[PDB]
C-alpha cells in the first residue's frame, strides 16, 4: 500500500491518530509507519521535517491536535501535510468540536478526508454495519445490532425469541429491512431506526427473504417461496405493488442491485450448482454472468458498477471472491474459513464478511485489493448476516 | 429450524 505517516495527534480522552492508522489501513490503499519506527512527532505542520519522512519513502504527514474545552467539549483538528514534490504544503485541514462520545466520529472524518484528498475516493469510516448476533440469552436470543464499520459503538435495533436474517439498509441510511420469525414463520419487515416503527412487507406463503433495497429508495427486492420454489420478487416502495421477476422451478434468491435500481444480480441453482445471474426488473430472461470456478453465489456489486464480490468455490475452497464486471477478471480475496455472506464498504474498498475466525463471535473485514484482512472485535455470540451501510 | 428450503443459499438452515 501506500506508505504513510500517522503521528499521535498534541494532547488523553482518545486516540485519534491511531483511529487514522488504523482506518488508512483497513482501507487497503495505505500503509501507516509502525508508530515505534516514527523518526519526529511534530505536533504542528511548522514542526513537520519532509525530509525525515521522504527519506522513509512517505510523501504525506498527519498531524494534529485535540483540545479540551470549558464546556466540557473537545477540539479535534488535523493537518495533512505534503513531504514529498512540495515539502511543508498542507494539502488539507479542518477543525470541528465535539464531546466524548463523538471522539471516534472526529478521528473517523479526519480519516475520511485525508483518504479523498490523496486517493481521490471518497472515505467510508463514518459508516456503519448492520448484523445479527445470536446470543446464549435465553428469553431473546436473536438480536439485529448495528455498530460503526469497525464494531464500535454497537447498540440494538431489535430483539427477538425467534431468528432474524439478512438485514438490508435503506439508501438513506434511516431504515432495515429483515427476515424475522417472530410469528412462527418467515417475514419480512422494514423497521425506522429512529422510532422502532415495524412496517410488514410480505407474509406470504412458506418464505419471504433475503431483501434489498433499491439504490434510488423506490424499490424493495426479495425472494419469496410461495409458487413451489424461490423466486425473485421487487415491491414498489411508495405503492406496496409488487411484481415477479422471475419464474419457473430454480430456486433463485439473494438479491443485488446494480446502480441503475433496474437490474439485480442474483444467486440461482437453474444451472446446478450455485451460479450469479443478472436480470433487468422489467422484462427479459435472467443471464449467467459467473463462469469462473465452480460454484458462486451470494453477491454485493459495487456502488460504481465496477466489480461484484461473492463466495466463489475455486481449487475445492470456498473464499469471498471479486468479479470484474467489465473484464470478466476474478480475483480471490480472503483465505480465511466458513467465508460466507460478504458486504461491500460504499467506497467498493472494503468487504465485511462471516467466517470461522473465532468460531463464528466476530466479522471479518478484508480490503478489495486482497492487501488487508482483519478480525473486528468479539461479540458476545454468534455473528452473522452483516450488512455495510450506505455512506452516511 | 428457520430455513429457505434451498439446500445452499445463506438463509438455508443458517442458526
Ligand atoms: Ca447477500
Ligand atoms: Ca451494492
Amino acid at each position: 500500500g501506500r506508505p504513510i505517516g500517522v503521528v499521535p495527534f498534541q494532547w488523553a480522552p482518545e486516540d485519534i491518530g491511531g483511529i487514522v492508522a488504523a482506518d488508512l489501513r483497513n482501507s487497503g490503499k495505505f500503509n501507516p509507519l509502525d508508530r515505534a519506527r516514527l523518526p519526529q512527532q511534530p505536533g504542528s505542520a511548522q514542526e513537520v521535517q519532509p525530509a525525515a519522512w521522504s527519506a522513509l519513502g512517505i510523501d504525506a504527514v498527519v498531524v494534529g491536535q485535540v483540545t479540551p474545552n470549558p464546556d466540557g467539549s473537545y477540539n479535534v483538528a488535523y493537518q495533512l501535510v505534503d513531504t514529498g514534490g512540495a515539502p511543508g504544503t498542507v494539502l488539507a485541514q479542518n477543525s470541528y468540536k465535539v464531546n466524548k462520545q463523538w471522539l471516534r466520529y472526529a478521528g473517523h472524518t479526519a480519516s475520511d478526508e485525508v483518504f479523498e484528498k490523496l486517493t481521490g475516493i471518497k472515505g467510508a469510516f463514518r459508516t456503519r454495519i448492520a448484523y445479527v448476533v445470536q446470543t446464549n440469552g435465553g428469553q431473546f436470543p436473536y438480536e439485529l445490532r448495528v455498530s460503526d464499520y469497525d464494531g464500535y459503538n454497537q447498540f440494538v435495533v431489535h430483539r427477538s425469541p425467534q431468528p432474524l436474517m439478512s438485514p438490508a439498509w435503506s439508501p438513506d441510511g434511516s431504515k432495515l429491512a429483515y427476515v424475522t420469525f417472530e410469528s412462527g414463520r418467515s417475514a419480512l419487515v422494514i423497521q425506522t431506526l429512529a422510532n422502532g416503527a415495524v412496517r410488514q412487507v410480505a407474509s406470504f406463503p412458506r418464505h419471504n427473504g433475503a431483501p434489498a433495497f433499491s439504490p434510488d429508495g423506490s424499490k424493495l427486492a426479495f425472494a419469496l417461496s410461495k409458487t413451489g420454489s424461490l423466486n425473485l420478487y421487487v415491491m414498489d416502495l411508495a405503492s406496496g405493488q409488487i411484481r415477479q421477476v422471475t419464474d419457473g422451478r430454480s430456486n433463485n434468491t439473494e438479491p443485488t442491485w446494480f446502480p441503475d435500481s433496474q437490474n439485480l444480480a442474483f444467486t440461482s441453482d437453474q444451472a446446478g450448482r450455485p451460479q450469479v445471474y443478472k436480470v433487468n426488473i422489467n422484462g427479459g430472461a435472467p443471464q449467467r454472468i459467473t463462469w469462473e470456478g465452480s460454484q458462486n453465489q451470494d453477491a454485493d456489486v459495487s456502488s460504481d458498477g465496477k466489480f461484484m464480490v461473492m463466495v466463489s468455490s475455486n481449487g475445492g475452497q470456498q473464499h469471498i471472491a471479486k468479479q470484474d464486471l467489465a473484464t470478466g477478471g476474478v480475483q480471490v480475496l480472503s483465505s480465511t474459513f466458513l467465508d460466507e455472506t460478504p458486504s461491500l464498504a460504499p467506497n467498493g474498498t472494503m468487504v465485511i464478511y462471516s467466517s470461522s475466525q473465532g468460531m463464528g463471535s466476530v466479522l471479518n473485514l478484508v480490503s478489495t485489493d486482497g492487501r488487508f484482512k482483519a478480525r473486528l472485535p468479539a461479540t458476545d455470540g454468534q455473528v452473522k448476516f452483516p450488512a455495510w451501510s450506505p455512506y452516511l | 429450524g428457520a430455513s429457505d428450503g434451498s439446500g445452499w443459499s445463506s438463509e438455508n438452515n443458517p442458526w
